[PDB]
């Protein structure tokens, strides 16, 4: 019964990076913390191609992309300024089918977590 | 355990969900070239990564009249209680798998997504 | 358009 | 106020294989596409000429859902006859119906969505659009298989943003047409039944928002006995019709006037005979 | 189990005016079994080339279709329509007033 010696069990192998499946419903924060707690960060969108991909997976999660007060630029984990379009007090994002968009960050919503 | 770009790896298997519709036929052929075989199931728990899925997947089993039953690509039995429904399926027809469990039994001659598979060294 | 997605009752 | 409703149906038939499914969208009170697995064209189809110039990049992803819509209801039509505990033998209808409606600011003003199951209402999102709630006292199972499988934000999704923007899309590209209101062809029929007693028939032709109200009324505050109307009925061209009737004691006519109530008419038109 | 019982409207979609090109009208409402059957009737004679509305249901889950025909009216033809459906235990002709 064995998996890929780069990844932990239970956990998808895409593009040289490791993904978490989440299945469990939790906030932006927590979701952002859980995520830290096993090592890894919170999913990340890297391509247009990834996208496709990460819906017939798992169709909303929350992605490592959130602003401040309302008007704010989009901002990473990195803290460097988001290069992806993401569509009033919502202040974190989400990946819902092939697009992201603005969600209120105390909804409850499924985290996958991604590695390098 | 490594697999290919376009390629999802879960407990040392490469899988390969498709994007496109294609032909159970064609499907099938499509794999043998890209050198993985028609999605064959072992349990529930082979896909559950894909749990939330809403599209119906080719799967590699087929109804030949050697056992007058279902049998897999290998030629290998159905597990009588994967498919609850075992006797229900149109023979003339193919089976079409989705991660929640359900199977759908439908024309061969239908257009739909799919998946191949990979495995060990 | 309609609907992307429906529920599995 | 408009409107992106959207109305599927399926029907299980068990001595086919497939249940028999449809589909009709409806922009306000035009139905432009279809959709049926029985016809020479298992694919979505246009029915309003507005749609005819719309190419296959956006065909195809509208027959990709309406196919899958297909096979997942299929599924559901056999899910749900496991929850009832029914003879395998029998016809069944599970019905699924949502849409998206603007105000006057011309932005979201309300959603919706609700599915049933043989003419009862089985499930239906909140007003709220963020759970489901169980109709029947057996629902629970499907309430609770989404509840915590998070669709309902999928849904607040397409209802609050995808519903939303293809109306206004659609409406741009039916614009001289759809939002083109239509007056009713007011006018009054007089019918005989004995000596002392007749019946006075208000006409309404022709009117494109569907939505009116007819009224009978005598000469002022105007009751309403032994009064009749009927189901506003549709054209065949994409208009409507409706007539409202009156006993009216014979001789004395003018005593009972007539006033029609629509969004297109600028007056609530008075009609007499 | 619904089985809700169908409401038919029979009528001409312009003026009923002789000798010119007219449309005939068949609007069944608010019955919940789908399998329902209908039928346009020259005196007393089905019309072959019957066109139908595409299946569509109400607020309440009732469903709804419409069936029309070119035709011509006249002064010693009367038409009609006749609908079989589940809760009728038999076939309803409602014939086609000029002034209804």
């Amino acid at each position: 019964a064995r998996h890929c010696g780069h990844c932990p069990e239970e956990w998808i192998t895409y593009s040289n990076s490791c993904y978490y499946i989440g299945k469990e419903r939790r906030t932006w924060e927590e979701s952002l913390l859980a995520c830290t707690s096993k090592n890894s960060s919170l999913l990340s969108i890297d391509n247009e191609e990834e996208m496709k991909f990460l819906s017939i997976i798992s169709p909303s999660s929350w992605i490592g992309v959130f602003r401040n007060s309302s008007h704010h630029p989009w901002v990473t984990m990195n803290g460097l300024a988001f290069k992806h379009e993401i569509k009033a007090e919502l202040n974190c994002a989400v990946l819902q089918v092939n697009r992201l968009k603005s969600a209120q960050c105390g909804s409850s919503i499924i985290y996958h977590c991604k590695h390098k | 355990c490594s697999c290919q770009e376009k390629w999802v790896g879960y407990r040392c298997n490469c899988y390969f969900i498709s994007s496109e519709q294609k032909t159970w036929n064609e499907s099938r052929h499509l794999c043998a070239s890209q050198k993985s075989s028609l999605l064959q199931l072992q349990n529930t728990d082979e896909l559950d990564f894909m749990s939330s899925s809403q599209q119906f997947y080719w799967i590699g089993l087929s109804y030949s009249e050697e056992h007058t039953a279902w049998l897999w690509e290998n030629g290998s039995a159905l597990s009588q209680y994967l498919f609850p429904s075992f006797e229900t399926f149109n023979t003339k027809n193919c089976i079409a798998y989705n991660p929640n469990g359900n199977a759908l039994d439908e024309s061969c001659e239908d257009k739909n997504r799919y998946i191949c598979k990979q495995q060990l060294i | 358009v309609m609907a992307p997605r429906t529920l599995f009752l | 106020s408009h409107s992106l409703k959207y109305f599927h149906t399926s029907v299980s038939r068990p001595g086919r294989g497939e249940p028999r499914f449809i589909s009709v969208g409806y922009v306000d009170d035009t139905q432009f596409v279809r959709f049926d697995n029985d016809a020479a064209s298992p694919r979505m189809v246009p029915r309003a000429p507005w749609m005819e110039q719309e190419g296959s990049e956006y065909w195809d992803r509208e027959t990709r859902s309406a196919r899958d819509t297909a096979q997942i209801f299929r599924v559901n039509l056999r899910t749900l006859r496991g929850y009832y505990n029914q003879s395998e033998a029998g016809s069944h209808t599970l019905q699924w119906m949502h849409g998206c409606e603007l105000g006057p600011d011309r932005r979201f003003l309300r959603g919706y969505e609700q599915f049933a199951y043989d003419g009862k209402d089985y499930l239906t999102l909140n007003e709220d659009l963020r759970s489901w709630t169980a109709v029947d006292t057996a629902a629970q199972i499907s309430e609770q298989k989404s509840n915590d499988a998070s669709e309902a934000e999928h849904q607040r999704a397409y209802l609050e943003d995808t519903c939303v923007e293809w109306l206004h899309k659609y409406l741009e590209k039916g614009k001289e047409t759809l939002l083109h209101l239509e007056p009713p062809k007011t006018h009054v029929t007089h019918h005989p039944i004995s000596d002392h007693e007749a019946t006075l028939r208000c006409w309404a032709l022709g009117f494109y928002p569907a939505e009116i109200t007819l009224t009978w009324q005598q000469d002022g505050e105007g009751h309403t006995q032994d009064t009749e109307l009927v189901e506003t009925r549709p054209a065949g061209d994409g208009t409507f019709q409706k007539w409202a009737a009156v006993v009216v004691p014979s001789g004395e006519e003018q005593r009972y006037t007539c006033h029609v109530q629509h969004e297109g008419l600028p007056e609530p038109v008075t009609l007499r005979w | 189990m619904i089985q809700r019982t169908p409401k038919i409207q029979v009528y001409s979609r312009h003026p009923a005016e002789n000798g010119k090109s007219n449309f005939l009208n068949c609007y069944v409402s608010g019955f919940h079994p789908s399998d329902i059957e209908v039928d346009l009737l020259k005196n007393g004679e089905r019309i072959e080339k019957v066109e139908h509305s595409d299946l569509s249901f109400s607020k309440d889950w009732s469903f709804y279709l419409l069936y029309y025909t070119e035709f011509t009216p006249t002064e010693k033809d009367e038409y009609a329509c006749r609908v079989n459906h589940v809760t009728l235990s038999q076939p309803k002709i409602v014939k086609w007033d000029r002034d209804m």
